[PDB]
């Protein structure tokens, strides 16, 4: 078989976003999960089809998913989604 | 901010 992605390989690119992408996990949030006046953000997990989000707010917390539109075969996949949503949210907030 | 591209495009 061809590699597929793992919960192994989904802990290691979570990891890497959170440690050092901050900003772009908030930017997620607000474009799209539908949230306004995000304090920060943090991925909890990726999957074949989409990823979940803990997000801070006014005080508050919660959690929440977004789809994706094609499901992910491999970490090629998930590399590529995360990179183009990143940069069509950049482009929300500099129009 | 910062375009993805600035780190992830080697051209
Ligand atoms: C200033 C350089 C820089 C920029 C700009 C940058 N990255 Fe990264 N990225 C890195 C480095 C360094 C790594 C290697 C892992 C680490 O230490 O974070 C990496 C790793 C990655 C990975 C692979 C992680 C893995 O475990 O396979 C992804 C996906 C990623 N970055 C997404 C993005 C996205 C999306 C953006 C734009 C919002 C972005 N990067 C902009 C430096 C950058
Ligand atoms: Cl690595
Ligand atoms: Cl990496
Ligand atoms: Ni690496």
């Amino acid at each position: 078989m061809a590699d597929p992605l793992t919960p192994a390989i989904s802990d290691r690119i979570c990891k890497h976003m959170n440690e050092d992408h901050a900003s772009a996990i908030a930017l997620y949030a607000q474009v799209f999960g539908q949230q306004t006046d995000v304090t920060m953000a943090q991925m909890q997990a990726i999957d074949p089809t989409g990823m979940d989000l803990v997000v801070e707010s006014e005080g508050g917390s919660k959690t929440i998913r977004i789809e994706f539109e094609q499901p992910l075969k491999d970490s090629e996949d998930a590399h590529q989604v995360l990179i183009a949503m990143a940069k069509q949210a950049r482009s929300v907030g500099k129009n | 901010v910062q375009k993805c591209a600035q780190c992830h495009t080697v051209q």
